[PDB]
């Protein structure tokens, strides 16, 4: 229930990652200034698919696919994870 | 130059000797440990240094074709003796 | 006539190899690196397949080096990477492939040893 | 743990197990199995022998090069024991005799020798001692052999407090004196049994189980000062056991009752042999005595061993006692005997 | 050039080349290649399906009469899609000549047995089956010849280890010879011997 | 550097270079070549515990693992912490991170300090050598800040000298005037100069403005002082002014960070907290020392009766202070992942097996997790590398060095904290050659390195 | 098509038929092997061992591989029937002198480095 880290795996030039890329290019910084003590690790995937990882207390974590999402979709799912839902 | 160890085991020329805690010593009970008594390092240290009147000397180990490959030794360093890389014999130039 | 099998080649059941030395082994497929002590390149032409290193221990009686794995000395030669990959796949071994390393072409100029205004001029010959 | 004694290898012939074991009485029945099991995994085995070296030859192939070392010893000489236990981390005592010789009696072989072994091993710094006693050892036992066993186990415990004592019961095997002893009684035509063997209960145990139990006790850190009881999985009335032995050997069974004093007289008569006696009065008493039940002591199952029943291993011992006509008979033919279990 | 160098014979080279052309002309259905080595040995590379015809021709032809099978063995080259190379050495006493016939197979493709042509083949094929695992169809009695009973694997394959997988000893508990995984007190020491400098320019391969 | 390990009959005989045009290309440094000697002494071979007298005594794996597991089940959260040393591999790092996460602990730290304000470890390009080692051959101006590339990264300095000799590269240094084996311009040693180049009030700012392929390299050793964050911010401001005045030259990646510790980049990729400050602020009761021998935290910084566990391969600073010793494998004794200062992930291979009873480090952590009741999912090396791919997918691409650049976001996040610089000259930890030979646990145990130190301190 | 030629069987059905014939022959032979070699095992043990060997190669889906396996099994049966094998050869199927090796991670971690 207690979020500890966020991991975003986005591919460098795959089309399906484009929206995710856009998000990092536009609205990552604001998020970082909203949660200045929260690890948001941005890493690169191989040719498979985008992914978002959310880790919680005591080692529990789950992942949500960000394939073909736009920037609005990734913002929506991210603020869904940061809030006490889903 | 064979010396003894604290347990009484003879020390080889390579310096091998079992420690007190080592169990392998049991292999020498009722038998003996084979040690060669002629330490080559002391024997080659016993040989006198040859004095020659040239900057370069040649060594083949003695006996011609029954020795080692023939090598040439430089004797320019005054504060050192030239040593054969095969035989261990030492050569120098007359000094003082 | 022919039967037109549509399976993947798999001969592990016929090679006599024990199961442990099939599933737990990792083979490496690579072009050996040139020995840095020499300039010759004739030993960097073929592909090699070799097995992962296992335990070696000292023999109690003479202090010799003792092993328990039978594949410690097995090295295979191949003309191409694809051939080695096919052999490893049909023998059931999981493999790691390393791409060939080729020295890049270099621009050599003996005249540059005596440049009028560059740093490449040599202070000794 | 003394780097040279760190285990290495895969546990095979050329491996290093980290065990340096001195096995007294290694040229006997249990000794060959114990030495073979130690040499299988690459242990350094020290064999003290008093017999002719020709009688130790069968132990030579049991170890890799240098892993089995033979040395002379005297049971009445402390310096021999010192010499053969100076370097071992495990000492196993399998010394025993079923009869008394002119030079060694039961008190010599079951009390004095085990006590000397335990004391010298404790002084030498040996950390593990395995001592073999009998399941029926009793200070008030009619048999001389059993009483000395009990006294010797007490003295061994006194000398080496952290010793592991193992008490088996009537080990059977290819070279045993249990199944062979009853099979060889066909030469007299009939089998004399005290009270027809209907008031004796036996719980025989397989030899390989005992050897594996000794090995596991060596490798068990919890078995330091423990006392174990190695017994088989089934209990048999003596009559039924002997009937089964004769059925597996396909020999005619002719049991007849002999009074105790007459059997004692026969044992007296056979004791006079200067060679190995065919039977002795003490042996007769032991055969007719029921096996004890000691549920408070740990057993083979506490060492990870499932006890092998006699029904799966009798043929490998008793096939030698068959005639040519019955030599090829399979093991599942001879209708296993009845057990008085619970 | 004279004393230390082996002399070459050109008459035999010409004759062997002519006979290779002859055999290739007569059997275009199976002959893939013909070669004459520079020490005057003639080889013919054929499709596997022509093992029986070609050999029969060489055995019974009036101009060939290769009536003796000197040797039959296999060579294992793992880098090839067809792993195994089958080699027949034939001798003609009438014309005092020798010929070599080569074909190929893999692990799962049978080769027709040539026992009907040469009796001597009977054991040789068995050996090839034992050491390499190549199956021969219509063999009168095909089974292991060299290895121990129940031996697993084919030891002459390149990927088979030199010391094998199992070793034998006598066990006193079971009173019999038993087999266990190999353990060596001294591991065999692999030597890396090849020089990094090329020895024979005449055999240099194109740099691909 | 890519190397070839020569071994005979189970013994490491020597170390030779292996050609990699992008990294070292034919050479190795003297420490890399002659430090193999150290591995043969001061080695941990058996598990150790504390006896009744407070002395370290050999024990079995079961006993030590049981003691550690009981101590770990006793506590939870901030009471558990770990410190990763300079030679740790990625597999063991991720295993320890998962194990401490199961206890709900996030105090996973490294000895090497990296600034955490702003972007921190969130963006990889913030802590990488983005130009790569090969890219030095294309630059025309390189600025060196608070670093001694000769001893921190000898092959990187060799590449700089190659560029200086063949491409007429221009080199300027801010820091102490060290000898770099090539002529360079010395701007000074005060950090104020950085601001002078960031404000445009320096001639070298003009020089960088007309540089079409400029590079700025900041050493990790300069980030170890209290004002490392301000230094990083100033260097980021300089890179910003370069990118703004000169425009965007495509993909050149002016910003660069030069690391000196082999384990740092993988630990940052996995989410380890750089520095040891979190341990200082919340002193734990159970501390894990994963090959940590820098002496950054002693028992004075920790409460009394604190349980300290050391896992490593050498007896050094960290072992005598530990309650339990877990002997691990050296880099020659395992197949393990290490990430470059470039960001390139590479793997070692087993040459010899670990001595005595020592084991693979990730295997030790997994066995401990199973003993303690929180069993980790992975059982083989391939499964641990699958977990590594789960946490950071660049750790399984074994020669890739290309990555995205997020300099704009990191720079924007770096200008909201305005801490001030210190009036202390930038002094590299290694000023001369004598401070080069002994830096880590293996080289400190080497007799050859001791001979080299004795030879350089006195000729004779 | 992949253009491959058969050994004996055209597809998996004929291969399974040959497997069943070989299994029948081995099952019939087991009691004779127990009698002739004077084995201390039971007939049930021998038939279970026979069943175990067949199950090991159950996964194979290629008819040529199955054909070769059947050929090898027939060779082994011929060796057994003619008493070319000895008692040691028959008992090698049972691995009676090999100490058991645990498959758990902890047991392997304790003993050594091998995976
Ligand atoms: C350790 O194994 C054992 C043996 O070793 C193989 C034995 O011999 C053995 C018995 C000891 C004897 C040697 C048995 C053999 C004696 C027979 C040959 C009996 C022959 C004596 C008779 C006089 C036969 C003639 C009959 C008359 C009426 C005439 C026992 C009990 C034994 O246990
Ligand atoms: N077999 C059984 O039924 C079970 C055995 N017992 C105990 O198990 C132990 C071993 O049994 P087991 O193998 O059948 O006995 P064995 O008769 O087969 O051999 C006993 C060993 O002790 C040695 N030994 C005997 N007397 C002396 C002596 N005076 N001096 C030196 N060595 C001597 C023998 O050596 P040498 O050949 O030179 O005479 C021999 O090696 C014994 O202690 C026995 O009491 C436990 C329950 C019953
Ligand atoms: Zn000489």
């Amino acid at each position: 229930l207690g979020l500890r880290e966020i991991r975003i795996h986005l591919c460098q030039r795959s089309p399906g990652s484009q929206g995710v890329r856009d998000f990092i290019e536009k609205r990552y910084v604001e998020l970082k200034k909203a949660n200045p003590d929260l690890p948001i690790l941005i890493r690169e995937c191989s040719d498979v698919q985008p992914k978002l990882w959310a880790r919680y207390a005591f080692g529990q974590e789950k992942n949500v696919s960000l394939n073909n999402f736009s920037a609005d979709q990734v913002t929506r799912t991210l603020e869904n994870v940061l809030s006490g839902k889903a | 130059g064979v010396r003894t160890s604290p347990t009484g085991e003879k020390v080889t020329h390579t310096g091998q000797a079992y420690d007190d805690g080592d169990y392998r010593r049991v292999r020498f009970s009722d038998r003996q440990k084979e040690v060669n008594e002629n330490f080559a390092i002391d024997l080659i240290a016993e040989q006198p240094v040859s004095e020659v009147g040239s900057r370069v000397i040649s060594c083949d180990g003695g006996g011609g074709a029954l020795g080692h490959p023939r090598v040439y030794i430089n004797l320019d360093k005054e504060t050192k003796t030239g040593t054969c890389g095969y035989c261990g014999l030492q050569f120098r130039q007359p000094h003082h | 006539q022919l039967i037109a099998v549509d399976e993947k080649l798999d001969i592990t059941t016929l090679t006599g190899v024990p199961e442990e030395h099939i599933k737990t082994r990792k083979v490496r497929i690579f072009v050996p690196a040139r020995n840095n002590m020499q300039s010759g390149v004739n030993n960097t032409k073929k592909w090699k397949m070799e097995f992962d290193t296992r335990e070696r221990w000292e023999n109690p009686l003479m202090g010799w080096s003792s092993t328990a794995d039978p594949l410690s000395n097995l090295v295979l030669t191949f003309s191409t990477k694809e051939d080695a990959v096919a052999f490893a796949e049909k023998n059931g071994w999981s493999f790691d492939v390393e791409e060939r390393k080729v020295p890049k072409p270099k621009s050599k100029s003996y005249g540059a040893n005596f440049s009028w205004n560059k740093r490449t001029r040599v202070s000794t010959k | 743990l003394h780097h040279a004694l760190i285990p290495h290898g895969k546990g095979g012939r050329s491996s290093v197990s980290g065990i340096v074991a001195t096995v007294f009485g290694a040229t006997g029945f249990l000794g060959r199995y114990v030495v073979n099991h130690l040499g299988r995994m690459g242990s350094q085995v020290i064999v003290p022998y008093r017999c002719e070296p020709y009688d130790t030859m069968h132990l030579r192939p049991m170890g890799d090069l240098g892993q089995i070392i033979f040395m002379e010893w005297n049971g009445k000489d402390k310096d021999s024991i010192r010499k053969v236990v100076e370097h071992s981390n495990v000492v196993i005592n399998l010394v025993g005799r079923e009869w008394e010789t002119k030079n060694f009696d039961f008190e010599d072989v079951f009390v004095k020798i085990p006590h000397a072994i335990a004391q010298v091993s404790k002084e030498a710094g040996v950390e593990k001692l395995i001592h073999i006693s009998h399941l029926n050892a009793d200070i008030k036992s009619p048999s001389r052999y059993l009483r000395s066993k009990a006294v010797g186990e007490k003295e061994v415990r006194a000398a080496f407090p952290e010793a592991t004592i193992i008490k088996p019961s009537d080990i059977f095997g290819r070279e045993d004196r249990f199944l062979n002893y009853f099979a060889s009684m066909r030469w007299f035509g009939g089998v004399p049994l005290i009270s027809l063997g209907k008031e004796t209960v036996k719980q025989p145990v397989y030899i390989v189980d005992v050897s594996k139990g000794i090995i596991n006790a060596i490798k068990d850190p919890d078995a330091k000062g423990k006392t174990f009881a190695f017994v088989g999985p089934n209990r048999y009335l003596l009559f039924d056991l002997v009937q089964y032995i004769f059925a597996v050997a396909y020999r005619p069974f002719l049991p007849y009752p002999l009074p105790h004093f007459a059997y004692r007289w026969v044992g007296r008569l056979f004791e006079v042999s200067p060679f190995e006696p065919w039977t002795t009065r003490d042996k007769v008493e032991r055969v007719h005595m029921s096996d004890m039940t000691l549920p408070h002591l740990p057993g083979l199952e506490d060492l990870g061993i499932q006890a092998t029943p006699l029904e799966l291993k009798a043929i490998e011992v008793l096939r030698r006692h068959r005639t040519y006509r019955w030599l090829t008979s399979e093991m599942e033919d001879v209708k296993p005997a009845k057990t008085v279990n619970i | 050039t004279r004393p230390t160098i082996r002399p070459r014979n050109d008459v035999v080279h010409k004759q062997l080349s002519a006979f290779g052309q002859y055999v290739a002309e007569i059997l275009p259905k199976y002959v893939q290649q013909v070669q004459v080595s520079c020490f005057n040995e003639l080889e013919i590379f054929i499709h596997p399906d022509g093992v029986i015809p070609v050999l029969t021709f060489l055995r019974d032809h009036t101009n060939a009469q290769f009536k003796s099978l000197a040797d039959l063995t296999a060579v294992d080259v793992p880098t090839r899609q067809n792993r195994f190379e089958i080699v027949y050495n034939l001798l003609s006493l009438r014309f005092n000549s020798r010929i070599r016939v080569k074909t190929y197979t893999d692990e799962l493709t049978p080769i027709e047995s040539s026992v009907t042509v040469y009796k001597a083949a009977n054991w040789y094929e068995r050996e090839i089956w034992d050491m390499f695992g190549v199956f021969f169809a219509n063999h009168p009695d095909l089974r292991r010849i060299l290895t121990d009973y129940g031996f697993e694997g084919h030891p002459f394959r390149k990927d088979f280890p030199l010391s094998g997988y199992v070793e034998l000893r006598y066990d006193d508990e079971v009173k019999r010879v038993v087999a266990e995984p190999v353990e060596l007190a001294q591991e065999f020491r692999k030597f890396d011997l090849n020089s990094p400098w090329e020895a024979f320019p005449a055999y240099r391969q194109p740099p691909e | 550097s890519n190397i070839v390990v020569s071994t005979r009959t189970g013994e490491v005989m020597r170390i030779l270079p292996r050609m990699h045009e992008d990294i070292n290309e034919e050479w190795i440094s003297d420490k890399t070549r002659f430090a193999y000697d150290g591995l043969k002494r001061q080695r941990l071979t058996q598990p150790m515990i504390r006896n009744e007298k407070g002395l370290l005594t050999y024990t079995t794996w079961e006993d030590a693992l049981s003691r550690v597991a009981g101590m770990l089940q006793s506590f939870q959260g901030n009471d558990v912490a770990a410190i990763a040393g300079g030679l740790v591999d990625a597999e063991a790092l991720v295993a320890l991170k998962d194990l401490l996460n199961r206890v709900d602990s996030d105090s996973l730290c490294t000895e090497e300090v990296f600034p955490t304000a702003g972007a921190g470890t969130d963006l990889r390009s913030n802590y990488l050598l983005n130009t790569t080692i090969a890219g030095v051959e294309e630059a025309d101006v390189i600025l060196l800040v608070g670093t001694n590339p000769r001893f921190e990264a000898p092959l990187f300095n060799a590449r700089i000298r190659k560029s200086w000799l063949h491409n007429d590269l221009k080199v300027a240094l801010i820091g102490s005037p060290v000898d770099l084996t090539y002529r360079y311009d010395h701007l000074g040693d005060s950090p104020k100069i950085l601001q002078d180049i960031a404000s445009g009030n320096h001639p070298f700012s003009q020089i960088l403005k007309e540089a079409k392929k400029p590079m700025v390299v900041l050493g990790s050793s300069a980030l170890q002082r209290s004002d490392g964050t301000a230094i990083l911010a100033a260097v980021s401001n300089i890179a910003q002014n370069i990118r703004l005045s000169s425009g965007v030259t495509g993909d050149w990646k002016v910003m660069n960070i030069l690391h000196r510790i082999a384990s740092q980049v993988a630990a940052l990729d996995l989410g380890y907290k750089p520095g040891v400050e979190a341990i200082r602020k919340n002193p734990p009761k159970v501390l894990f020392l994963l090959g940590a021998d820098g002496g950054c935290i002693t028992r004075q910084d920790l409460p009394k009766d604190c349980f300290i566990i050391y896992q490593g391969h050498h007896g050094d600073v960290g072992a005598p202070m530990a309650d339990v010793i877990l002997p691990g494998a050296a880099y020659t004794e395992k197949s393990a992942t290490y990430v470059n200062t470039e960001g390139r992930a590479q793997q070692t291979k087993v040459a010899v097996t670990p001595p005595g009873l020592a084991r693979e480090d990730w295997k030790i952590i997994r066995a401990l997790s199973e003993i303690a009741g929180m069993t980790l999912p992975y059982d083989t090396l391939d499964q641990v590398r699958s977990r590594l791919e789960e946490v950071s997918p660049n750790l399984v691409r074994y020669d890739d060095v290309e990555g995205a650049n997020y300099f704009q976001q990191a720079n924007e996040l770096s200008k909201l904290v305005n801490q001030q610089l210190l009036a202390d000259p930038l002094v590299p930890p290694q000023l001369t050659i004598k401070d080069f030979y002994m830096t880590d646990s293996i080289s400190r145990a080497s007799q050859t390195m001791a001979k080299c130190v004795k030879a350089v301190t006195e000729g004779i | 098509g992949t253009s491959v030629k058969p050994i004996f069987s055209r597809d998996m059905n004929e291969a399974k038929r040959r497997v069943r014939e070989l299994y029948r022959a081995w099952y019939r032979e087991v009691p004779n092997t127990v009698h002739l070699f004077q084995l201390d095992i039971s007939v049930k043990q021998g038939r279970d061992k026979v069943r175990e060997m067949f199950m090991k190669n159950a996964h194979v889906t290629d008819p040529r591989v199955v054909d070769l396996l059947v050929i090898k099994g027939k060779m082994e049966l011929e060796e057994t029937i003619n008493v070319w094998k000895q008692r040691t050869h028959i008992m090698r199927f049972f691995h009676e002198t090999e100490a058991p090796r645990p498959t758990d991670f902890l047991s392997k971690f304790y003993v050594g480095h091998d995976p």
